[PDB]
């Protein structure tokens, strides 16, 4: 199986495992995911489309310094932020670090045409 | 840190991650980050009294 | 990390855990989600519609 803890089956994301035989004893061939090349971007918990908050679903907000993008956090694959990629759970008052930011709505332009 | 390169978040930020884990959504965590600061600050005080 | 192992760190849902040496052994802080003011609710399993 693949297992969920940290450090138990090799440093990193386990993937997975191989046995082998050796004199009185087992070796196991730990095959895990480590995350390399970092990069910093500006980040915040929620954006602030007309009178509602927006959380990403699954991901994160980053900003490569103009435009705002929603992300998996393990991977920089950045994505526009549509509605689909965030859910709506109020207004702009309670959260602190919300960032002015348009939601592309993903069906009003084909409707419109 | 524990699985690779540090990759630096807001505490705020990574305590979404953390309630995302259990079951519980961000919005849970970033309306009522207050409360849960101040939750935090009276269980460790608590734990050295 | 986060352990999602049930009652390994601490009563309730794991969030996090904080490290503090003591004369020959380790103090574990573990700072946990624990559910309170509970409601009742009638509930169903699906939802017939159309
Ligand atoms: C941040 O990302 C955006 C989106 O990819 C970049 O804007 C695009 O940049 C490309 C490359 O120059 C252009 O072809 C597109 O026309 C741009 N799109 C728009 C809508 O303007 C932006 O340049 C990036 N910013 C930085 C600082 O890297
Ligand atoms: C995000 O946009 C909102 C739009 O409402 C801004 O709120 C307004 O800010 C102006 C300028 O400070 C005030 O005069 C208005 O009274 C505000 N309107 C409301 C309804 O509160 C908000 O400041 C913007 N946020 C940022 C960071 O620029
Ligand atoms: C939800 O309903 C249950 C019953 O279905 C309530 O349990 C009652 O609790 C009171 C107070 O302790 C007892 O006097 C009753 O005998 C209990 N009923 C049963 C059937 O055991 C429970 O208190 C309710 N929970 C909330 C939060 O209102
Ligand atoms: C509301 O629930 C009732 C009860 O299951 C449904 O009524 C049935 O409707 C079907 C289709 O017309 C009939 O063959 C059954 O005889 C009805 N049952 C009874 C007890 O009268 C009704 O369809 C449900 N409504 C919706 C919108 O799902
Ligand atoms: C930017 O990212 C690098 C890794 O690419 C990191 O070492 C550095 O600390 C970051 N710079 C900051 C946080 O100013």
């Amino acid at each position: 199986g693949q297992s969920k803890r940290v450090d138990f089956c090799g440093k990193g994301y386990h993937l997975m495992s191989f046995p082998q035989s050796a004199p009185h004893g087992v070796v196991f061939l730990h095959v895990t995911y480590v995350p390399a090349q970092e990069k910093n971007f500006t980040t915040a918990p929620a954006i602030c489309h007309d009178g509602k908050a927006h959380f990403p679903r699954e991901g994160v907000f980053v900003s490569n310094g103009t435009h705002w993008f929603v992300t998996q956090r393990n991977f920089y694959e950045p994505q526009i932020i549509t509605t689909d990629n965030t859910f709506v759970s109020g207004n702009c008052d309670v959260v602190i670090g919300i960032v002015n930011n348009t939601v592309y709505d993903p069906l009003q332009p084909e409707l419109d045409s | 840190f524990g699985a690779g390169p540090a990759l630096q978040i807001p505490f705020p930020m990574q305590m979404a991650y953390r309630f995302n884990g259990i079951g519980v959504t961000q919005n849970v965590l970033y309306e009522n980050q207050k409360l849960i600061a101040n939750q935090f600050n009276s269980a460790i005080g608590k734990i050295q009294d």
